[PDB]
């Protein structure tokens, strides 16, 4: 669904009203370093690039002038609890309720893959899409290895994955759902087995 | 423990100075 | 002459055979043979960058002058033919320059023999036409068949072109031609900054040839020196201004001359600047780079003081000093002043420490590839091994040049005061 | 120091001669 | 589109729009020469190597089946990450592996000795030329 | 000065003899405590940490060994389908590489003319890290009904390693085919360097920059002693840290590990200990001078990856160690290698080993070669000053010797098709016979005045000193072995004197004679004598193998010798027989 390069990756889109894109880039990189407890102050002219045809805006865009785009990546940056705690403290529930309680530092980093992302972009306020609304999307993708985590158990569970089970939804959220992929690519319209009966079953064309 | 970077005064400065001065200037 | 044609044919055949061999790729990538300012891959890269609309001087790979890019835009094909022709042309220019110099020095010797200015019994030191017959041929043979020159032209380095320019400057200076000598010296200074030091030897030889005493009270000396200096400066200014218009920008001046003077690459070479500045405290970087680039221009004035009446030996020593203390030295640069050795081989009897220094130079040269391979590819050696080889090579070069200088001084003293 | 050893000798010789 | 790097001021940037033929593997290779840096310009672990940033692959991969227009406020959050322009194509941004390359390294313990040795080599020429230019021959 | 020159003239022979004896004695003193040092760790990344081995899959390794042996017997070659299924079962990311090559001539020892094979390797992607570093555990498998236990233990180790999270580097489990040929093909394809002309399918999976490798050869259910081989291709050696890592686990696990097949205790009693030290040092010197890759690890060192070969032997010794113990040692070695935070740069890369736990660095054995080169330098100085007391006469011997060296290099590989048609000999034997014939034709000089011969001998001495020093820097053992035999005869040779004695001394120290003496010394050191007939047979086999390896793996012994050391010796031959 979402892929990120190893280490830190920061690409930003400045407004057309800005003048010193590089100065704002440096200031923003230092501020983000302070916010997320990562050594993003190492983003310099030696790391920064300006893609000419890649990394188009992910939200509503009147025009695409790449003069206002900066993209930097630090492949040796590490991610740990020192970076997850500021990330977890930016959520309204802040790991006290909802799905954020499943974010246990020990279990999340006992994984083959682990990515923490913060995306800010403008989206359509309504279906007419005549107005601008600001969206913040904080995502966390992990992959649990079948041999390391399972150790031959061959049965998966929320408790076995996160050392914690869901108890209550986040009271602030207007939608808190868990989607479990149950598609069998070879079997004739059969589905995977889930112990608790799901609320509903939803089918659509995802990733082709 | 460790070692800081310190010049080898006796080993090299003396050798590379007595390779120049007595070889060329003084005698 | 027939022997000159035979030597030219042998050299061209050897160069072509090595061009078509499988060792061309190996030679082309040698740090001793190519340099950041003279590699052929960088010429191809800078020519390819212009096809993309990118100025070749916006990167850190291309460091050659606009004249080279103009020459190799038309002559990107037949590059090996171009370099073979440049080597042959350098050989021809050196041959004729030395042939005229031999006549000039024999006329001088006959003059002081008629005036009886020499010692009563210096017959052994007297130069004879029989001994000078094959000196011009040996000068062209020590350059064409030098392994350094063969490698430098098989690798397709512009060092061969810069050597050709210096050789033509020597030829024009020896054959009068103040205008052509100034133009060729300006062209040589264009490619590398250091050859501007040859201005004093060229001026001294021109004044001696035109029979103007080099005296402070003399006015003809000042007039001729001013004409030569103005001619040189004008020929350099015109070249700079003209080659500005090739890309309509001044970015070549940094990428070439600031590169030469500031040594930003720090890439291994036979020189002494690569490690000194890799292993260096940043407190004294500016001071020591200033001192090291002063070193090249340091000896021209004191050498002119002692060698006022011997300008060609002064030019040979200056070429050797440039080749030794250049920021980015090359075996091709070293091979230019080893073409002058047959000229000064009459100094052999007064040459001490010749066998040991020649053996050291040969050992260091053969040991450059072996220790470079051990450091880089085998991984069992450090940069210290290569640094030690460069130190020994440069010490051998310095001692050899000072040894020839000492032999020259001994011969002059014996001629003046009396051999026993 | 190798630069200054012969220079000082020359200056001392000049001082003695003057 | 290619921009050249400047020492200590800019990285190399190289963007290409390649057309991958069906049922094929396309190899994109470019040559590089490792550079020797100053002894203070290396990382605290200089024998570990230097990381080359992972490459970015943007493409419109064809899809097995066509996707209907989606409503970002009535669809799962994993389906609204990227805007969809064509029904039969979806956008993917793959990142390749980081590359660990080793540069040639100086000694890191030889700044004083190298200064001494190179200065001695220079002083050899200085002293020899000074003697030859200053002193004059004498008998006995 | 003139007095110094006269003193050199008067004392050339005693000085040369004293220098040669000093070099020989300095080499023979390398095994004594003042010069030899006990090995130490010197790498804190591996010496300041410890590992607790939990390898218990000793029955899985045996079951895998039986299955692999049965499937190899059924297939008649390396079982690819079974290997790829078992690696998938244990959880590796299995791949397959198919390679092919045509040898210059039939290889009698390995019974191959055109080699086609497949390499099977599975990559254990390191969790919590990107694929940037790699460790290789390779089993050299050849058509010899061996290494099945090694393959089983490799698969069991992979199964144990797969379930762990503490891996900072990917682990490649490589099962080669056709012994070192498959390893060379895999390395060439992995690094995308076409160094030997091997044909192979493109690699689809890589594990990043390889940092260390261990080659495992094991053909028994239980071992009685582990053996470590360090000398690699072209006399190259791994970092001493890898050897110290291997040796430090013998004490930990109570294992009995030997170097060169010799177990040298730490008693170092002056009566017997230096003799075993000298035996091991001489075996190492000969093995390093041969320049051939003795195990699969030898081909790894060319790519700046430190490699080791751990053979297992079952040799009647009562205390038989277990496959579990061997697996524990391998697991500890790989875990400590994983503890490395950078490439191995500490310890040493140029050394000699007079024992498993003793070493001599380059600054302590270099005088042995330098003293021998001092003889050549002194003789060259003497000849120079005697000359100071002829282009035409020199150019003919120089060109003839260089041309005959070039013919010795180029002709034998070709002409086998031509020679076999006319002569009742095989394609492989024709190469060796042509080598010998050209070697003798060099002795039979066609073309054949003091200054001429002094000049030629001076040139030859300078050339020989250059070659000996340059070889000694890259391969000390080869340089020392060549110097010890050629320096005394090169110095002694001159037309005025006993010509028969000088010719005998020159022939008996020619590179072919040096190779024969090296083979005899090697067999004598292995406590296995040689008669003249079997010694000649082994010499012919060595010639064939040395010619073959130059093409197959890129060994420098054949080209270096036949192009530089043979013409240089022919120069001394022409000096002895001057016009
Ligand atoms: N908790 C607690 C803790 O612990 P504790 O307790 O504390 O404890 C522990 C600790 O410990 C430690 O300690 C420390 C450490 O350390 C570590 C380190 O590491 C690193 O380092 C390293 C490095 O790497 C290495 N490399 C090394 O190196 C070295 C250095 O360093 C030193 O210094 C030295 O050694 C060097 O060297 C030197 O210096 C040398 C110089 C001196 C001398 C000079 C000379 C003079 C002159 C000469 C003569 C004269 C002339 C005249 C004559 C006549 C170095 O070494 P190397 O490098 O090895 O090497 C050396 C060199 C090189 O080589 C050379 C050779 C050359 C070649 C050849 C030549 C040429 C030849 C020619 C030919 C012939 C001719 C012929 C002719 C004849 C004919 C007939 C007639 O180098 C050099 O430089 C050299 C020089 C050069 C010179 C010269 C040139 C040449 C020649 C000339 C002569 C002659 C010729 C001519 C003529 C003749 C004839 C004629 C007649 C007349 O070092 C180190 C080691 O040690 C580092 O680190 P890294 O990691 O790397 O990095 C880091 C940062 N990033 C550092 O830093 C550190 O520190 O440990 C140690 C140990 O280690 P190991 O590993 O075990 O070892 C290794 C070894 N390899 C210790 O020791 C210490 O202490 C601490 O620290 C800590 O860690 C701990 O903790
Ligand atoms: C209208 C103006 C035109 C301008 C354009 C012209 C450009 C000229 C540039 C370079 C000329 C090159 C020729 C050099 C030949 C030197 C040989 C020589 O010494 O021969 C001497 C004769 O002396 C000279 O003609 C040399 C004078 C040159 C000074 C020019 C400086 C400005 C140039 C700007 C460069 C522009 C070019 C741009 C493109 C590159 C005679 O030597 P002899 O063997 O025939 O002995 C016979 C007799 O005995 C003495 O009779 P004489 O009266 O003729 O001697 C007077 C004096 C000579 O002393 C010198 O040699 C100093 C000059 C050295 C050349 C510099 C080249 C520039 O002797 C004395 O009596 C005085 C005693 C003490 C003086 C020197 C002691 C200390 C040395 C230097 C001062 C210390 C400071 C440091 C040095 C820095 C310089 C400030
Ligand atoms: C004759 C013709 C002409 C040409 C030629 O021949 C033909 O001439 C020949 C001749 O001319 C040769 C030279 C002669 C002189 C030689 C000098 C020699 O250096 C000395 O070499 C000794 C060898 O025993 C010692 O060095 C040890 O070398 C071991 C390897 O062989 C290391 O193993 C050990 O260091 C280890 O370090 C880690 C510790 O845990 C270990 O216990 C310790 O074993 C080193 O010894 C260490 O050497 C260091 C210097 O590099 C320090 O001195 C250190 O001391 C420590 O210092 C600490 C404080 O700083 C203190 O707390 C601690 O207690 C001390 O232990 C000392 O242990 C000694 O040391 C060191 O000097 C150098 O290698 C080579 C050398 C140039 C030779 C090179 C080759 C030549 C030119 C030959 C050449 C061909
Ligand atoms: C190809 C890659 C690496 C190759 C390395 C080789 C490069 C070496 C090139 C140049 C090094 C030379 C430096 C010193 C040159 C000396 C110049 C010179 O001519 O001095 C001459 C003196 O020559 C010498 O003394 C040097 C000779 C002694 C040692 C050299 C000979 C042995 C070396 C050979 C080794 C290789 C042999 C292989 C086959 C040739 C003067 O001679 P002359 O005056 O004509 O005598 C008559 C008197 N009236
Ligand atoms: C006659 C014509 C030519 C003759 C010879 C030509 C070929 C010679 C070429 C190479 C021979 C030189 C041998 C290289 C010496 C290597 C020694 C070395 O590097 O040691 C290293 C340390 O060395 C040093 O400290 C300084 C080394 C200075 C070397 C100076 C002498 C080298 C050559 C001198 C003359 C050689 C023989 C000459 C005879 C004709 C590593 O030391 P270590 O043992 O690992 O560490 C232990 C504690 N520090
Ligand atoms: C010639 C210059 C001096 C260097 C001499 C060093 C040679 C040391 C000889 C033996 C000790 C190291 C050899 C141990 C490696 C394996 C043991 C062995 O006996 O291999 C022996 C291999 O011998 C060698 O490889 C010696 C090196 C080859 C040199 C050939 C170069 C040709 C140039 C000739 C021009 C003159 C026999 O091979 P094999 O019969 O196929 O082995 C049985 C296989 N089932
Ligand atoms: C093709 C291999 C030629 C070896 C030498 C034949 C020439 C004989 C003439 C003089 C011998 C003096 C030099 C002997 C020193 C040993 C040379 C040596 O081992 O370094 C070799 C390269 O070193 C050189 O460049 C030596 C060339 C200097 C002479 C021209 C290693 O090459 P490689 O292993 O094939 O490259 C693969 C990289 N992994
Ligand atoms: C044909 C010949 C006669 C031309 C002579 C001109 C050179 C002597 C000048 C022209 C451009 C100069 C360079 C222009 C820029 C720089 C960068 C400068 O380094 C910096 O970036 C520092 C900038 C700062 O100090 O603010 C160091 C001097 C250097 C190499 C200059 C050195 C002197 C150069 C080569
Ligand atoms: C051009 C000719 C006719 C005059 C003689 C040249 C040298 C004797 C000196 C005079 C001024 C020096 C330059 C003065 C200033 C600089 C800037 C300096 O810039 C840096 O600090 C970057 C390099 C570094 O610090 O390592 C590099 C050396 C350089 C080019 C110097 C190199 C050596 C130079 C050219
Ligand atoms: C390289 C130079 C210095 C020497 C020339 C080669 C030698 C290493 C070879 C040439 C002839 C060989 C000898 C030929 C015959 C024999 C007899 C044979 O010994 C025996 O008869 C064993 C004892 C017994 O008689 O029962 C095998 C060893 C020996 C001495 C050989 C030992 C090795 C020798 C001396
Ligand atoms: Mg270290």
């Amino acid at each position: 669904f979402l892929q990120a390069p190893s280490g830190a990756e920061l690409w930003v889109w400045f407004q057309d009203t800005v003048t010193d894109v590089d100065k704002s880039w440096k200031e923003l990189s230092n501020v983000l370093s302070g916010i997320f407890c990562a050594s993003l102050n190492f983003i310099d002219s030696t790391n920064t690039v300006t893609p000419t045809a890649s990394f188009k805006p992910l939200g509503l865009a009147n025009d695409t002038d790449h003069y206002f785009l900066r993209y930097a990546v630090l492949p040796r940056e590490v991610v740990c609890t020192e970076n997850l705690t500021p990330w977890k403290k930016l959520l309204p529930c802040s790991s006290k309720a909802g799905l954020s309680v499943l974010l246990k530092a020990d279990r999340l980093f006992h994984t083959s893959y682990h990515s923490q992302a913060v995306h800010i972009r403008p989206v359509c306020r309504n279906a007419r899409c005549t107005s601008i609304s600001w969206e913040l999307r904080q995502t966390l993708s992990v992959v649990f290895d079948a041999f390391i985590t399972g150790q031959g158990k061959k049965d998966w569970s929320l408790f076995r994955m996160f050392s914690r089970t869901l108890t209550e939804p986040c009271p602030l959220a207007s939608e808190s759902r868990v989607y479990v992929d149950i598609t069998t690519y070879n079997q004739d319209n059969e589905t995977l087995e889930v112990h608790p009966p799901p609320t509903t079953t939803y089918q659509d064309v995802i990733l082709g | 423990g460790t070692t800081q970077l310190r010049a080898t005064a006796t080993t090299l400065i003396l050798c590379c100075l007595l390779i120049i001065l007595p070889c060329f200037i003084l005698p | 002459a027939a022997p000159l044609v035979l030597v030219l044919v042998v050299a061209v055949t050897v160069r072509a055979a090595l061009f078509r061999s499988s060792l061309a790729e190996f030679i082309s990538e040698r740090v001793e043979v190519v340099s950041p300012l003279s590699s052929w891959k960088r010429v191809v890269e800078g020519l390819s960058l212009l096809d993309l609309g990118v100025s070749p001087y916006s990167g850190a790979v291309f460091h050659e002058t606009p004249l080279i890019i103009y020459l190799f835009h038309f002559l990107i094909d037949y590059a090996e033919l171009v370099f073979m022709i440049t080597d042959a042309l350098t050989a021809i220019a050196l041959y004729f320059a030395i042939q005229d110099f031999n006549k000039v020095v024999f006329k001088k010797q006959k003059l002081l023999l008629e005036l009886d200015q020499y010692a009563p019994d210096v017959a052994e030191l007297i130069r004879t036409p029989m001994e000078m017959r094959y000196i011009p041929l040996k000068v062209a043979l020590f350059y064409l068949l030098n392994p350094y020159t063969i490698l430098s032209c098989v690798a397709k380095s512009t060092c061969a072109i810069n050597n050709t320019l210096i050789a033509f400057f020597i030829l024009t200076t020896i054959k009068g031609s103040a205008f052509l000598s100034a133009i060729f010296l300006a062209l040589a200074t264009y490619q590398s900054l250091y050859p501007l030091t040859l201005f004093v030897p060229g001026l001294l030889y021109l004044l001696q040839r035109q029979y103007i005493p080099v005296k402070m009270k003399s006015k003809a000396f000042w007039i001729f020196s001013w004409e030569y200096a103005m001619m040189y400066v004008g020929s350099l200014v015109v070249i700079i201004c003209l080659s500005f218009f090739l890309l309509s920008s001044w970015d070549f001046i940094p990428a070439v001359y600031g590169f030469i003077l500031s040594v930003p690459d720090l890439t291994p070479n036979i020189g002494l600047f690569w490690y000194f500045f890799a292993e260096m405290f940043e407190h004294f970087s500016l001071f020591f780079v200033c001192v090291f680039q002063i070193n090249v221009f340091f000896y021209t004035i004191p050498l002119a003081i002692k060698l006022k009446e011997h300008p060609i030996f002064f030019m040979f020593i200056q070429i050797a000093v440039i080749a030794i203390f250049k920021s980015y030295p090359t075996v091709g640069d070293v091979a230019l002043y080893m073409a002058f050795f047959p000229v000064w081989n009459h100094l052999y009897r007064f040459l001490r420490n010749i066998f040991v220094l020649t053996c050291i130079i040969i050992v260091c040269s053969l040991l450059f590839p072996v220790l470079w391979h051990l450091w880089i590819y085998a991984g069992s050696a450090n940069s210290n091994f290569f640094y030690a080889i460069t130190l020994t090579f440069n010490v051998g070069q310095i001692l050899l040049i000072s040894d020839y200088f000492y032999a020259f001084l001994r011969r002059e003293y014996y001629l003046t005061h009396g051999l026993y | 120091l190798p630069m200054a050893v012969p220079i000082l000798l020359s200056l001392v010789k000049i001082f003695l001669e003057t | 589109h290619y921009q050249p790097a400047q020492d200590r001021l800019q990285p190399h940037l190289l963007e290409m729009l390649i057309q991958l033929p069906a049922n094929s593997v396309t190899k994109v290779s470019i040559q590089f020469e490792r550079a020797l840096l100053k002894w203070t310009e290396y990382t605290p672990d200089p024998n570990h190597g230097f990381y080359v940033s992972p490459s970015v692959l943007s493409a419109l991969v064809p899809s097995m089946v066509a996707a209907k227009p989606v409503d970002w406020e009535e669809s799962p959050l994993f389906n609204s990450l990227f805007p969809v322009s064509d029904g039969s194509n979806y956008f993917v941004r793959l990142y390749t592996e980081p590359l660990l390359v080793n540069l040639p390294t100086p000694d890191f313990s030889m700044p004083y000795n190298v200064i001494c040795l190179t200065c001695t080599v220079v002083a050899v020429c200085y002293g020899s030329f000074y003697n030859l230019l200053t002193r004059t021959f004498h008998i006995e | 000065r003139r007095a110094l020159a006269r003193l050199v003239l008067r004392l050339n022979a005693p000085l040369c003899v004293l220098s040669y004896v000093a070099g020989i004695a300095w080499f023979l003193a390398l095994v004594f405590p003042p010069l030899t040092q006990r090995t130490y760790m010197s790498e804190n990344a591996m010496g300041s940490t410890m590992v607790e081995e939990q390898f218990a899959g000793g029955d899985r390794a045996r079951a895998f060994a039986r299955d692999f042996a049965a499937h190899r017997k059924k297939s008649g070659a390396l079982p690819v389908a079974w290997l790829e299924r078992t690696m998938r079962s244990v959880g590796l990311e299995v791949y397959t590489q198919s390679f092919s090559r045509k040898l210059p001539f039939p290889d009698e020892t390995h019974e191959r003319y055109m080699v086609s094979g497949t390499n099977v390797y599975g990559i254990l992607r390191a969790p919590r890290a990107a694929s940037t570093e790699s460790l290789v555990l390779t089993v050299p498998c050849g058509s010899d009904s061996t290494n099945s236990q090694a393959v089983g233990l490799l698969l069991a180790l992979a199964a144990h390693f797969r379930g762990q999270i503490y891996w900072a580097k990917d682990i490649v489990f490589l099962v080669t085919e056709h012994d070192l040929l498959g390893t060379e093909a895999w390395l060439e394809a992995y690094h995308d360097v076409n160094v030997t002309g091997m044909q192979s399918s493109p690699l689809q999976g890589r594990a990043g920059a390889i940092q260390a490798a261990v080659a495992l050869e094991l053909s028994s259910d239980v071992v009685t002693s582990l053996d470590v081989a360090v000398e690699g291709l072209n006399g190259q050696l791994p970092n001493l840290d890898l050897l110290n890592l291997f040796q430090t686990f013998c004490q930990k696990g109570g294992l009995l590990c030997t170097l060169q097949g010799k177990l040298q205790p730490e008693d170092w009693t002056s009566l017997d200990g230096p003799l075993q030290g000298l035996q091991t040092l001489l075996l190492m010197v000969l093995r390093q001078a041969s320049g051939r890759p003795h195990g699969s690890h030898g081909l790894f060192l060319r790519y700046r990856v430190e490699a080791l070969t751990l053979r297992g032997i079952n040799s009647f010794r009562q205390y038989k160690y277990d496959l579990v113990a061997v697996g524990k040692a391998l697991e500890g070695m790989f875990r400590k290698l994983n503890h490395l935070l950078e490439r191995l740069h500490q310890s040493f890369f140029l050394y000699l080993l007079p024992g498993l736990s003793r070493f001599v660095s380059i600054g302590l054995y270099m005088p042995a070669v330098g003293f021998l080169l001092l003889v050549l330098g002194l003789k060259a100085l003497e000849l120079w000053m005697q000359l100071h007391e002829g282009l035409a006469s020199l150019v003919a011997p120089l060109l003839i010797s260089q041309a005959m060296g070039l013919a010795l290099y180029v002709l034998p590989v070709l002409g086998q098709h031509v020679a076999t048609q006319h002569f009742p000999v095989a394609e492989a034997e024709a190469v060796v016979l042509t080598l010998l014939a050209i070697y003798a034709a060099g002795l039979a000089l066609p073309h054949n005045p003091d200054r001429g011969w002094m000049a030629l001998k001076l040139v030859a001495l300078i050339y020989l000193a250059l070659q000996l020093g340059c070889i000694a820097l890259t391969n000390f053992s080869l340089g020392f072995l060549l110097a010890t035999t050629m320096v005394p005869t090169a110095a002694l040779a001159k037309p005025h004197g006993p010509r028969t004695l000088y010719a005998a001394l020159l022939v008996l120290t020619s590179p072919a004679a040096t190779l024969l003496g090296s083979l005899f010394l090697w067999r004598e050191l292995q406590e296995a004598p040689l008669s003249l007939a079997e010694g000649w047979q082994l010499f012919l086999a060595a010639l064939a193998q040395g010619v073959l390896e130059h093409h197959t793996y890129g060994a420098l012994l054949f080209p270096l010798l036949s192009l530089g050391l043979y013409p240089c010796w022919l120069l001394f031959w022409n000096v002895l027989f001057w016009k």
